């Protein structure tokens, strides 16, 4: 079984900063391609960004500088840095591990920003 | 004359459809999909043999 | 085997001589959601077959 521990969300004022994070525990393999998915309220889900095992990054949005991904190879976890928040990014985040055989999903974190 | 006519007929036989949809191997290969193309090519081979 | 399509081209290919068989069944009850089940993704761009 695979468990994706997500943390770091909540209520933050506009222009604030925070640290989303998830740890992948259980039966993972070797390619281990990971990333994030955003779900707006009552809307479709889109891919935020993606990080592979070779430190290659692929952002699926014009969000460079805003979002930055850090890797923990020793424990193999993914951190995402929220800075300079705007209300347009108020959506729930689930990180995604497509991996090699069976892809998995997180349970959810509420990130909210309003003024 | 017998030699020349036999050779000419053998060469001319390549232009027949033999029940397929076309007499050009490349045309039938490009136009259709591997199963039906295989069927048509089988027809062409069994005629030319 | 030998069927042309986007999913066949870029997601799953079956050999022309494939042996065995496929089974498919509807999954509205489980694999569908009123808000939309989208956990399943398909590749629609790819350079080569």
């Amino acid at each position: 079984q695979v468990q994706l521990q997500e943390s770091g969300g909540g209520l933050v004022q506009a222009g604030g900063s925070l640290r989303l994070s998830c740890a992948a525990s259980g039966s993972i393999f070797s390619p281990n391609t990971m990333g994030w998915f955003r779900q707006a309220l009552g809307k479709q889900r889109e891919g935020v960004a993606f990080i592979s095992s070779i430190a290659s990054t692929s952002y699926w949005l014009p969000v460079k500088g805003r979002f930055t991904i850090t890797r923990d190879n020793t424990k193999n976890t993914v951190h995402l840095q929220m800075n300079s928040l705007i209300p347009e990014d108020t959506a729930v985040y689930y990180c995604y591990a497509v991996d090699k055989s069976q892809d998995y999903w997180g349970q959810g974190t509420q990130v909210t920003v309003s003024s | 004359n017998h030699n020349a006519q036999a050779l000419n007929t053998l060469v001319k036989q390549l232009s027949s459809k033999f029940g397929a949809i076309s007499s050009v191997l490349n045309d039938i290969l490009s136009r259709l999909d591997p199963p039906e193309a295989e069927v048509q090519i089988d027809r062409l081979i069994t005629g030319r043999l | 085997p030998g069927q042309t399509g986007n999913i066949a081209d870029y997601n799953y290919k079956l050999p022309d001589d494939f042996t065995g068989c496929v089974i498919a069944w509807n999954s509205n009850k489980l694999d569908s959601k009123p808000s939309g089940n989208y956990n399943y993704l398909y590749r629609l761009f790819r350079k080569s077959k």
